[PDB]
DNA sequence: TGCGAAATTCCATGACA
DNA sequence: ATTGTCATGGAATTTCGCA
DNA sequence: TGCGAAATTCCATGACA
DNA sequence: ATTGTCATGGAATTTCGCA
């Protein structure tokens, strides 16, 4: 718009440019003399090739890139120009990393009955041990307590020979599980099917969903660790011994263990608490549902000065899941479809397909 | 006298042999005294080395105070009683030929057995698969004495498997025919 | 200690046994009728073998081994005979985390000149361009001006080839480097020496002690990443573009490019700054002067709620640099021999040793 | 006029052919204007591909606004011409047979040719490895006209490689007829 | 009605790769 | 069409033993 | 001597694997 | 015998343009 530039030079005020300046023309181009030192008015067709070479040289963000612009020109709103550019650029939305936080952690409530969730995982690959490389975790969520079994893969096979011994006992209302090729199969899904069991599976790429058996994997190779120290990893045979020894184990802030928990009696292990002895069974399982609803429940932390949390609308982007080398971290903008919660959502990639994810997994697009 | 708890006294005992299913012929039965609670093993034998292998499992999940069986080999040997003595278990055995428990005990045993030659028949070699329905039936069985079922009484919640459809457990006369054609 | 237990049946105070409480004999052992139930009192002989027998079942920390304990027994002041037995339990102490954080960082003075301090390092393997591999990074420390080159492996040979060209320009008086084998080697040594360079390297296994090369391998690989978008990742012939484009990069909170703090001038690149075009190259050269002293520079941040400093003298523990599988985190303790600064230490292990590690790498021995 | 500074002018130009040491038969010597200070560049011809490559790897560090030189073929190929305008940098040259710089420049010039020559004697194979220590001898010799080294009014410090001990430059009697003995 | 010490509770730290 | 968890050992706070 | 908007500064976040 | 660093883009704060 060299139009717009014509007026200025006349003297006339045009909004935007404050009238206190000195506007002039030198060597064919529109100057003016700022406190910083003189500097070339560019007309506003000229202004986004200008914007985009300064960005380009090292794909700046804002104050880089002004500073460069800078240099050599003015006009009014030079950041706005900037920002509407880094906005634009492909390159630098999928590559450049978040600097918002996710919002704080929910707890969900613990379920109230043991039986009613199952969290379940694989450890592994271990050192092999009686031609066993993973093991299976099945923790029930009321209780914490823990079933162990070695496979030799974390596979669909093993995962249901391992079930099919463990539902002897009981069946569970629902089994949680990541997204491992283990549990996402058919045959898998057609087992719990069979059996009136409801497959809840985690946002992926999030093992903090899996959190309660997540943690439980801590606690068995901690604790197998311990037990081979200056002796060869042969943890096959102590698999049942850690797995005994988990299930008998205090929580300092629950001041039960999983074993009492799930029968409200300990069985004829070391140290058993002997409290309940003169009451009936009943009035031991009527003590036991009382202590099942009084547990302590921790509740969602501060969130952080500089967190986001998801709005229906926004555009968001997806992490990379295996990222290749040089290649970036982010996907291309997709949008919020629907917030199941403050930390996990439905979006709708440039493909159109319909992903659950948490929002660990995400970031907001950057400059609207 | 203190009331009678769950791991108080576990009562094993030996069922078969019974047809090759998957390589097994035996099952190992565990019932707790006190809840009427059931728990099937599969073993290839009626063997101390099957019982150590079997009850290995259980005890990982739940030690009894006291063990009860009869004079059958597998409990009576010294590596059994070594078994027991390292983890605590008393062992209780029956005098021979006068095979004793409890009522709630000898009433589950007749349950298993009955259960057991029902599911038999027509299927005698695919038993080994239907070890969990089996027990899940069985710990879901409802109590004329107690009002609760094992499952209730062990755990002290309803189950999510109620097996309300109580079935016959006796042989209809095609069964019964079908089960007699077997013995040849 | 039976006898100390026969005075308290006929009953005679002793220190440590509260004299409102009934002690008695019963089953051939002396009980205690407590608010929590009846607990028998071990003779003081037997305690150790009890505390030592309720850890062992899952090797658990204070109050879950107490938690046992007290299920049994009773004596005065348990949890002190708990912490000796963890405190002696080499497989605890070895595999246990730690749950105090390291001191708040150090934020070491810019190097005055350039030159003073080079910060060396090689990025790689990245995909294979043109037979190369790896990257050395070299940066100034003051000025933050870097040097490019691909190389078909992180050697020595490779990086003397390398700073034999950059060295053409000028020689460092310090090369600070991180323990990679391609600079600890006696080669790398002697070509240092036969120069008046000296070698400075950082504690192992702490990247943050090269924070000033690890943080433009940053955004080397960002631009890479950038420019790579839609093609085949052929990096080798982009390093040229990315060393040019980075040290004519302004960082906004010096409101200067490596490029301006090395020459206090732009050289013929897009957007050259022109402010200094009246003053001499002396008047110049004395305005950059002031502006390479006069450069913001941060201070340490708040510590932590539960940070630990180390003392001469203190129990300490290395932490383990590849851990196997199963296997502990941790070395065996270790004594501080000199504390360098609060972050920086010098260790004796077990063989007799002397280490020069990082706090960051440092866990202090649980129970004294 | 404006005050003149380092980049405004490099005075480019080729040194050779020098016996081969690693393949190497030349030296482009690259010389800013303003500072006086050296870059050496080992080439395997005074060609426009050549001076392009080590063109590339110094336009890495720094632009010149002006590049000098000579009529050589190298400089004034057209390809030459083509990666000078991409890099916004405007070629000058000398009118043919009259080369022209500056005092400060043909001083260089000078000496660069001259220290090679004193080096070159008794190692004439052995040059290549010599180039860095050559550059940082030329770039902190102390300037009579400025009072100041390249060095110093390249980057406004004192170096770490002061080259107080101001050698000959000129050959010793036992290097003259060292040389002349080569000439064979 | 209050003191010193012991017991309990709190809770940041870090790892489930 | 879902969601972090909790053992750990110093510190902080409460309770105990006695008066 | 004070207003609205633009410009600048602040700074938590995250990655150097 | 050593030690974190700094680009990034919303928010917070300051400065500018005008009166
Ligand atoms: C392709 C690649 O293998 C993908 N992948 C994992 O990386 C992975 C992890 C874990 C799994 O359970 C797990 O299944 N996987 C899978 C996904 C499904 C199956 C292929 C396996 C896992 O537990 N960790 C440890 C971890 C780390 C941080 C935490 F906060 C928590 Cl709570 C745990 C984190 C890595
Ligand atoms: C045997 C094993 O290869 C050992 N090892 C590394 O793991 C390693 C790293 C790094 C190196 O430079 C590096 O040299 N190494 C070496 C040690 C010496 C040589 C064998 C290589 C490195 O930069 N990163 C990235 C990183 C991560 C976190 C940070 F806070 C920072 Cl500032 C950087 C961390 C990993
Ligand atoms: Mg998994
Ligand atoms: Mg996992
Ligand atoms: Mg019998
Ligand atoms: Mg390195
Ligand atoms: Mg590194
Ligand atoms: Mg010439
Ligand atoms: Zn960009
Ligand atoms: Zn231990």
């Amino acid at each position: 718009l060299d139009a717009e530039l014509d007026q200025l030079l006349q003297g006339h005020y045009i909004k935007g440019y404050p009238k206190q300046y000195t506007y002039f023309l030198e060597d064919g181009k529109v100057k003016v003399s700022r406190p910083e030192g003189v500097k070339i008015i560019p007309p506003q067709s000229d202004r986004q090739k200008i914007v985009l070479q300064a960005h380009n040289l090292a794909h700046t963000g804002r104050e880089a890139t002004l500073l460069k612009i800078a240099n050599l020109y003015w006009w009014p709103n030079m950041r706005k120009d900037v920002v509407k550019q880094l906005g634009r650029c492909q390159q630098c939305l999928i590559t450049n990393a978040s600097n918002k936080a996710s919002g704080p952690i929910l707890r969900p409530d613990r379920p109230q009955k043991p039986f009613d969730k199952f969290f379940i995982d694989y450890i592994g690959p271990l050192p092999p041990s009686q031609g066993y490389l993973y093991v299976l975790v099945v923790v029930d969520g009321m209780t914490g307590f823990t079933w162990l079994y070695p496979t030799k893969a974390p596979s669909t096979s093993a995962t249901v020979k391992s079930l099919n011994v463990l539902t002897s006992i009981a069946i569970p209302k629902v089994i949680h599980s990541d997204q491992g090729a283990a549990f996402t199969s058919s045959t898998f899904a057609e087992w719990a099917k069979e059996r009136g069991i409801h497959l809840e599976f985690s946002t992926p790429y999030h093992p903090q969903s899996s959190g309660k058996v997540e943690r439980k994997n801590s606690d068995i190779k901690r604790l197998l660790t311990k037990l081979l120290v200056g002796r060869p990893t042969k943890w096959y045979d102590l698999l049942p011994v850690v797995q005994l020894a988990l299930n008998n184990t205090y929580s300092p802030v629950l001041k039960y263990t999983p074993h009492q928990l799930l029968f409200g009696i300990d069985s004829n292990t070391p140290f058993a608490n002997q409290d309940t002895l003169d009451l009936t069974r009943e009035e031991e399982l009527s003590l036991l549902q009382e202590i099942r609803t009084s547990l302590y429940h921790p509740s969602t932390p501060p969130a952080s000065s500089r967190s986001w949390s998801p709005v229906v609308g926004q555009l968001v982007q997806e992490r990379v899941a295996r990222p290749a080398s040089l290649r970036p971290r982010w996907h291309k903008p997709s949008t919020v479809l629907k917030v199941l919660n403050p930390r996990t959502v439905v979006i709708l990639d440039h493909l159109g397909n319909n992903r659950t994810v948490s929002i660990d997994n995400l970031k907001p697009t950057s400059h609207q | 006298d203190r009331p009678q708890k769950p791991f108080d006294k576990f009562f094993i005992d030996y069922i078969g042999p019974l047809p090759p299913s998957q390589g097994y012929l035996y099952v190992l039965v565990v019932v707790d005294g006190m809840t009427g609670f059931t728990w099937l093993y599969p073993t290839k034998a009626p063997s101390t080395s099957a019982t150590v292998k079997s009850l290995n499992v259980l005890t990982s999940i739940a030690i009894p105070k006291v063990i009860h069986s009869d004079q059958g080999a597998a409990f009576t040997s010294s590596t059994f009683a070594e078994w027991a003595k390292e983890r605590g278990i008393h062992l209780e055995f029956s005098t021979p030929y006068h095979p004793q428990s409890s009522g709630k005990v000898e009433r589950k045993n007749s349950d298993i057995k009955r259960l057991l030659t029902k599911l038999l028949v027509g299927r005698p070699t695919k038993w080994y698969d239907l070890l969990p329905v089996v027990q899940l039936a069985l710990n879901n069985t409802y109590s004329p004495v107690l009002k609760y079922t094992p499952h209730q009484l062990l755990f002290g919640i309803d189950s999510n498997t109620p097996f309300a459809n109580q079935d016959t457990l006796d042989l209809t006369r095609e069964e019964e025919l079908s089960l007699l054609q077997e013995i040849r």
